[PDB]
């Protein structure tokens, strides 16, 4: 009983470590079709839809 | 009489006031683990199958 509380206690922080990094974002924005914002090319950084 | 597992709550005077069957349903299989009668919302860990 004490072992599974230890590994699931480790496993629960691996969710907390990922949410404290990526999930700082309140809202989902769309992918812009514009990709030269003044000649700054951005197809490699944006997802290719 | 059958050999199952019960959890018992004793008062200030050693009187059994309430009891829980640990083999009735999964909700009461949970209360025997955490040692409480009123259990908060979430996933808790129980015995494996
Ligand atoms: C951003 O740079 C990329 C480099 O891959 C350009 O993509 C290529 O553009 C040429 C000519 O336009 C095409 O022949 C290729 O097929 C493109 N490759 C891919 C993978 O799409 C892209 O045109 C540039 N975009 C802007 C806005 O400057
Ligand atoms: C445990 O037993 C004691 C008796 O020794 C109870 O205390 C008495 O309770 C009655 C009724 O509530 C009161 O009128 C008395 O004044 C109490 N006496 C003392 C010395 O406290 C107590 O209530 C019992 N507790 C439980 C949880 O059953």
């Amino acid at each position: 009983t004490q072992l599974n509380r230890a590994l699931s206690g480790i496993a629960a922080e691996q969710d907390r470590n990922t949410r404290e990094v990526f999930a700082q974002v309140k809202q989902m924005y769309k992918t812009p079709t514009l990709k030269y914002f003044g000649g700054f090319n951005f197809s490699q950084i944006l997802p290719d839809p | 009489l059958k050999p199952t597992t019960f959890m018992l709550k004793y008062d200030e005077n050693g009187t059994i006031t309430d009891a829980v069957d640990c083999s009735q349903n999964p909700l009461a299989e949970l209360k025997c683990s955490v040692k409480s009668f009123e259990i908060d919302k979430g996933i808790y860990q129980t015995s494996n199958f």
